[PDB]
């Protein structure tokens, strides 16, 4: 009856709570200290070649034959260099002086090139040259969602893989070549790592993205992914979860047999609608976290077959993420199910003697927190907006203005900039929350007297 | 209850105009509006020279120095025309200018135990006493005075004077070693000599990917008892080009916007036929004049912002090589987006006019009429006692703190020290018996009156309903 | 009103109790103690070598190898003044002139061993080697190096009396590959020459703890430090540290020997009030468990006795190790366990005066002060506490919630206690949102507003349902 | 309603007086103080040496030697232009070209004896001295070094006519072995150097104070400048110092000549209401001592009576000194009395014209405007006072558990009264709960929850029981009025 949904909801939950391994924060940690240092001291396209010689070859090549930095990490395959660019229509500003410039977004120049970017030489493409746009297919890869782009994949690629001596050679014949030129957009470093000390595998990718005033916005990503086998644990979990699933199977035939037995009428009795979209969600956890496996297996055959080649692995680390999101669902499924079987088995009310959960009172109180909220948000942008960072959006005006509910934020800068103006708005969001909460307390105290 | 109020017509019209009030305001702002001001302002400021001089480091005369001849022109003169390129994309309007302001030998008469030690004596600054003789070899214009009339240029009331628009100027040449040398010659004649009140370093960048200019301005003010203060302000703007589709639709937005202020205002004016009769009595009938003022205002500045950058790129590009004020229309483009942002504010806030909700803020102006007489006999017994300890901030601390160092600043603090946003340790440094004093008795007197006035609202109520059920 | 309870005569033979334990534990003090571990800190912490590499920015074995080596010697053995003329006083050194070194530091390290895993079974021709995470199971326990000195030898803890380290990662061991300083600071730059040059830190180090104590005699206080660095199976390092401040010869002035009275009036008190503890019990056979002071009694009395135990333990232990250290020097003179469990009786001093000051609610009793809460909770409490209870239900599931979306970026999300308090310090008002913003820049603002909205929703109800019971009948 | 008791006369009299106590407190600040300071400390305690030694970087005896050598003579000493041109006045040291150098810097010492301390067993053969902590009954006054100069030799307290100091571990006193540095860069770089070479800083010293005092003659503003370096026990340094803006010379302007009006005006005012203090006393015999305004009044006008005193005290103080500067130079010139009178002076006057502000209330009188909190205590007051010393006693309970958890850790636990503010800053939500972590990592957070828990807990009772008394009397009033 009841005992057996208590049951099988505690091993849900310890299901999803028991999914905590410490070892995947440091190791990220480790590496962003490593590639991430002198990373922010580059803003021109030329500062990349001394930081690429002296923060970035020696921690890719630490006296060890494959491993990364103090052995541990292995690396695997061969690094990239990646390189979208704009079509070279700088012959319009012939000094890029000021006129109404910025044509259609300039979007990517795909079109192969020769030597330098000297027009090319046949009309064939190869896919052992740097000057040849690839493709995103042929490459294997994926739209990199930069801190202000898509960069919808491929371009121009290079690699300086598995030795010291054959990346020094390369960023020579970089150097002198020019490749990376005024007219490149987005530039990213692109490897993997595989840690056997605790089964991991890491993907980093460095991105750099050039601003509209000449600059370079940097940033660094990593995706972890552990690849254990389907056991190698303690029995106690495996017990665990090999009980838990036949379970979940038992409610899922529960659920069918319920619906075979009213066929159609089944979306008013939403006490069943949780309970088969946690079976759904849960068969889609065990599915997809071991298919991910099986293509992590399938990539490393892959590796196996043909080595010193670049290879990707965002398919499994796709399927991580959305495996990582399933999860996020099942935790607030499981505890709205908790409580809306907590609320009739033992009959505790929560918004009652003040419920008003008609479709007016509710429908109200939404619309005028969300008014109160967009406009103190909208003017927040506007006024302090070029200046301090928290203001510097819409939506993150937004959160701004509810930490400033909340106290999180502080706001002394709003005061020290505009003195008379955000002092004035404070004041008034103030004076209005005080009055609505003693308009509360006088309203409480005359319903229960008036009479 | 949720029910629309007085009419059908007048709530969606409203949201007709509120929609384009709040497209026509988020369509003259830049979305990489603040990264052009960090990337300008940390090139400028937070770029160190040899021996680590920064531009808010700056702490003497020989860091001014070793500023200007270092970092400024590193920076303004970029590597690798006839033209400078900053950052290879970046345009350097005109040629920067250095100004000085000074200060007469012969205005601050010393006392009678030290003037045979101090022979002459400089005061503070104040137009009243200001230099307006050739110094130096008296030769160029670095070295002659120029009244504000002649150098086109206004007030800054920046940091302690509100100084002039005058002085002694000199216009960077193009080159990066001609100016180098330019420098060298106004350092080894003294330029900045016990005379300098303030130099202001002002110039202007334009980009074109982004339609952006970033007007910055740089002072240094020398005060009476040597130092130097660094200060400085970068603005931006936007000069708007009617090329796209977007642009014309925001004409669109703008002309249906007049309309729209022009039916606001003939349909206010017709209800005043209602003389004095319940007009003046609504508090609405003051939000719709203060609407109708502003949106008045934005189109007069609009058209006069037009006129104005119109002229000076006209000027920019007839003679370059020589000064383009464009310090006038940043400031007064910050001061209508400013007003434009109060204006939306208000066009916000009169939704709840037109539309009712549920019936706490319908009786949230009933309950602030509650406290009628209360809050007038307490707004004057809560400011006395804090004019009264903002005052005695000032004196206690304001020579070692900062927040205290004025009256204004001490009102502020104390204002600051309510919303829970304090440095104690400094207050606690400045004067560590009568600093932990003055702290905990604020706070336990702003706690008192909150407490005071609360208790005097819900007390309100009980006597109300008594004399109500018992009369 | 004020009455007191159950006497007078009793409430004044506790005050007089009190008075006792406050002069015990406030005499036993030094107004002197924080500043000499802020001194030894910045000494060590804090002072840069070459290079500018001080102890909490180690992030590799160079680095440490970099620091054992310049601001270490320097800032252990002092033997001139800052004229550059000799001290007068021969053989040892006194850091900052006034604290002696008692003994001599001790470097240890715990090695894990090769093959405390089973690689990958794809990574089985490239990856010839694991070093699994630290655990007390798969330590090395063989020579290595030159495999002759006593640093490249296993000695178990009981050949090394010493004991766990609770460090940032787990608890390690008490044995390890050791080695002595000696005395000079050129024979001790050459000791750890050749432990650089013979590879000492290899792949499979797991943690290197470095040593030693200190005496101040113009106070009388010991300075125990210890400074670990943990090198994970991850990568990288965490250096971390412990110094410790104690006074363990304690009897030396004459105010000292006045607080020589107070103990016993002290352990007289104890030994009265266990003998009325008796009698109440004697006349109450069971009905003494609904008291639940006398709870509180029990606990004052077993904290007691174990806080004078701790002192014969203290004294014996401090005798043998100046017996040891002036018989042998040149050896490490094991002054740590010593401090940790002085600290520990100090701490456990604290809390049960803590203990003995709120028990004056047992005596002096107010007649309905603080009171107009439980009164309310106690006939409200279904609506108050059934909803409380929902409110933590609610609460743990956010707390996973935060670990599992953030957690591999944010440090304070790192493990699920972290999450918990965390939250907690949200609803205080201590927060950096920036951190979770770039940690996910979708989910991020979700998370935060929504978890702010639900404990608005939930204290407001709670004021509410609070509120409007007082003027619900009565 | 806005009556004013105490018949209109009183109270225009009394806003006379209130604006001039304005106007005389007000006049005589100059608003060129705080840059004042700010360029005199950023100047002293802040420019490193060739090492990287500020003044606030002191961490040793060998960096004092590295401070007091290097950024403290090319700060005082300033001949030059910043184009290498000399200056034009001569033989004098103008601060920022600006900022005159009265007198020469003083450097002064204290020192402990050496045996005041006892090793007890077992280091007695080991550690053979012992200096104890600083106080004066234990302190050196024998010869040392060389034994010839001043700088070693001991000068009592009435010879030098110096004063105590509160520092920030005790309170010195004001004799020591002393040195002033003579006119020149050149020849005092080579005292401070037989003050090296041979040991002036050794294990017996305690605290080094160097004082000195600028002039800026623009605006009229003297600045003392005293730097305190203190050596406790333990060993290393503990930099402090106080640099203090004052204006000694009044009257160099014609705005003066209108304050001393204003100061004669504010006299016959004193003198009026003592005499008029007199009556009340007269009349009431012990009923004067009734109210608390009268207390009031009473602080008031001692507070006036000390600052006319203060006055003459320091004009011919200043007089003094100053002819004694300009009579004979090259001498150490005591400037640090006189600021640091004339400042507690300056925050005598600010608390009495606070005072004076809050006691205007006296005279205007609102209806019932805060006596909304008053008239709901006094119904309270026996319980009010039983919640007060329950909450006092755990709060001091919690106090005393956080000094002794934490405390020789943590900064702002170091001692008992701040551990007392450091939670009431708690309350206002003001925290540092890493450092509370980091120093227990297992008491730490109990400590800090629970006392979260319990503040609110009080909290919480206060509110229910203040809006609780006020329905239930009203309810009663309407029960009782059938
Ligand atoms: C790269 O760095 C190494 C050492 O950091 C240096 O020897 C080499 O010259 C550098 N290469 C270039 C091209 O600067
Ligand atoms: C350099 O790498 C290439 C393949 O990337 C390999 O064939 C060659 O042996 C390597 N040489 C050295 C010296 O590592
Ligand atoms: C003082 O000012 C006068 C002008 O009034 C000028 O001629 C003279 O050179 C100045 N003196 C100095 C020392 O600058
Ligand atoms: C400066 O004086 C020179 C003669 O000494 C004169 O030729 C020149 O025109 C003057 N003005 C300048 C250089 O601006
Ligand atoms: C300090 O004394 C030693 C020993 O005589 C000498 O070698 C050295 O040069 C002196 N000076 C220093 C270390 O600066
Ligand atoms: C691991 O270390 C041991 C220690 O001598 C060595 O004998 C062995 O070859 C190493 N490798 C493996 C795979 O055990
Ligand atoms: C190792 O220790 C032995 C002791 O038996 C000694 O003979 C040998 O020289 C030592 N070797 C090294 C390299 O320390
Ligand atoms: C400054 O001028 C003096 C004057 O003799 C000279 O000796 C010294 O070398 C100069 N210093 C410089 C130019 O740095
Ligand atoms: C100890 O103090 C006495 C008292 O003057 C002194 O004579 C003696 O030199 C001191 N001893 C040392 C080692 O400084
Ligand atoms: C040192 O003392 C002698 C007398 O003992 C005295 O004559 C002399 O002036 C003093 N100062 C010196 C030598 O500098
Ligand atoms: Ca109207
Ligand atoms: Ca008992
Ligand atoms: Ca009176």
């Amino acid at each position: 009856g009841t005992l057996v949904q208590i049951l099988f909801l505690t091993l849900l939950m310890t299901t999803v709570y028991s999914a905590k391994d410490s070892s995947r924060f440091f190791l990220h940690r480790a590496i962003w200290k490593r590639f991430s240092h002198r990373f922010s001291e580059i803003k021109t396209v030329e500062d990349f070649y001394p930081w690429a010689n002296g923060t970035l070859l020696p921690n890719l090549y630490g006296d060890y034959r494959g491993f990364i930095t103090d052995g541990n990490s292995f690396l695997l395959g061969n690094v990239l260099i990646r390189q979208t660019r704009i079509p070279n229509d700088i012959f319009f500003p012939g000094s890029l002086h000021k006129q109404m410039k910025s044509p259609p977004q300039h979007q990517e120049d795909r079109e192969n090139y020769g030597a330098g970017w000297v027009p090319p030489d046949t009309n064939i493409t190869k896919v052992d040259s740097i000057w040849h746009y690839q493709n995103q297919e042929s490459l294997g890869g994926y739209p990199i969602q930069g801190e202000l782009a898509t960069y919808s994949g491929g371009g121009y690629v290079v690699r300086l893989g598995r030795n010291h001596s054959a990346a020094t050679r390369v960023l020579q014949h970089l150097e002198q070549r020019r490749w990376l030129d005024h007219c490149t957009k987005a530039l990213f470093v692109e490897f993997t790592v595989f840690n056997a000390n605790v089964n991991l595998l890491c993907a980093v990718t460095l991105i750099l993205e050039s601003s509209g005033v000449g600059t370079f916005l940097t940033s660094l990503q990593l995706d972890s992914l552990t690849s254990l086998q389907s056991s190698e644990r303690g029995f106690a979990w495996i017990v665990s979860q090999v009980v838990y699933y036949l379970l979940v199977c038992y409610y899922a035939f529960i659920q069918g047999c319920r619906l075979k037995r009213q066929r159609l009428a089944f979306f008013t009795r939403k006490r069943n609608l949780l309970d088969t979209s946690i079976v759904l969600i849960s068969f889609s956890i065990l599915g997809l976290s071991m298919q991910s496996l099986s293509l992590l297996h399938k990539k490393m055959q892959q590796y196996h077959c043909d080595r010193d080649r670049f290879i990707s692995f965002y398919e499994a680390l796709r399927v991580n993420s959305a495996v990582t999101h399933l999860r996020g669902f099942l935790l607030l499924f499981a505890t709205v199910r908790v409580w809306d079987l907590l609320r009739h088995h033992a009959q505790l009310q929560v918004i009652n003697k003040t419920l008003s959960k008609a479709w007016d009172e509710v429908l109200g109180f939404i619309l005028i927190i969300v008014v109160l909220l967009s406009s103190y948000a909208m003017t927040f942008n506007l006024l302090f907006g070029w200046s301090i960072s928290d203001y510097q959006s819409f939506f993150r005006s937004i959160v701004t203005v509810v930490g400033l509910l909340m106290g999180t934020s502080k706001h002394k800068e709003v005061i020290a900039l505009y003195p008379i103006l955000g002092s004035l708005l404070v004041l008034s969001s103030i004076i209005l929350m005080g009055l609505v909460i003693i308009n509360l307390f006088v309203s409480a105290i005359l319903i229960a007297f008036g009479k | 209850e949720l029910y629309v109020k007085t009419t059908l017509r007048e709530l969606v019209v409203y949201i007709v105009f509120l929609v384009d009030i709040c497209l026509l305001t988020y369509g003259m702002t830049s979305s990489s509006a603040y990264y052009y001001t960090k990337v300008m302002s940390e090139l400028f400021l937070h770029t160190p020279s040899d021996s680590g001089v920064s531009f808010q480091t700056i702490s003497s005369m020989s860091d001014f120095w070793d500023f200007a001849q270092g970092p400024l022109l590193d920076s303004l003169y970029w590597t690798k025309g006839s033209h400078s390129f900053i950052y290879y994309e970046n345009l350097l309007l005109g040629a920067p200018r250095l100004r000085q302001l000074r200060v007469r030998n012969d205005s601050c008469v010393v006392h009678e135990d030290f003037r045979e030690d101090i022979l002459n004596c400089y005061d503070v600054y104040s137009p009243d006493k200001e230099d307006q003789l050739p110094f130096g070899p008296q030769n160029g214009t670095a070295w002659t005075y120029h009244s504000q009339n002649e150098l086109g240029g206004s007030s800054h009331w920046g940091r302690l004077t509100s100084y002039s628009g005058g002085g002694y100027y000199l216009d960077l040449p193009g080159s990066r070693q001609a100016s180098a040398e330019a420098l060298q010659g106004l350092q080894e004649g003294l330029w900045l000599d016990r005379g300098t009140r303030v130099v202001f370093i002002d110039f202007s960048v334009y980009n074109a990917n982004i339609n952006l200019f970033c007007i910055l301005r740089l002072v240094v003010e020398f005060p009476a008892t040597g130092g130097t203060i660094p200060s400085w302000q970068i603005r931006t703007v936007k000069l708007i080009r009617y090329v796209n589709n977007w642009d014309f639709f925001i004409v669109g937005c703008e002309v249906v916007f007049c309309v729209f202020i022009f039916y606001y205002v003939v349909e206010e004016i017709l209800e005043i036929h209602l003389h004095r009769l319940r007009y003046l009595s609504s508090v609405w009938n003051i939000l719709d004049l203060v609407v109708i003022l502003l949106s008045i205002v934005a189109v007069g500045f609009h058209i006069f912002r037009t006129l104005e950058v119109n002229r000076l790129m006209g000027k920019l590009l007839q003679q370059p090589d020589t000064y383009a004020d464009f310090e006038f229309l940043a400031f007064w483009q910050t001061q209508y987006n400013n007003m434009n942002a109060v204006n939306l504010f208000f066009a916000w806030i009169k939704i709840f006019k037109y539309i009712s909700f549920n019936k706490t803020m319908t009786q949230l102006s009933s309950t602030l009429a509650r406290c009628a007489k209360d809050i007038l006999g307490f707004a004057i017994m809560f400011f006395i006692v804090f004019f009264a300890y903002a005052q005695l901030g000032y004196l206690l601390f304001g020579t070692q703190v900062e927040n205290f160092s004025t009256f204004v600043k001490c009102i502020f603090t104390q204002f600051r020290i309510i919303l829970g946003d304090f440095d104690y340790n400094a207050i606690d440094n400045a004067n560590r018996i009568l600093g932990p004093v003055y702290f905990v008795t604020y706070v336990f007197f702003v706690f008192f009156v909150l407490l005071n006035m609360f208790l005097a609202i819900i007390n309100d109520t009980y006597s109300e309903v008594k004399e109500e059920l018992a009369g």
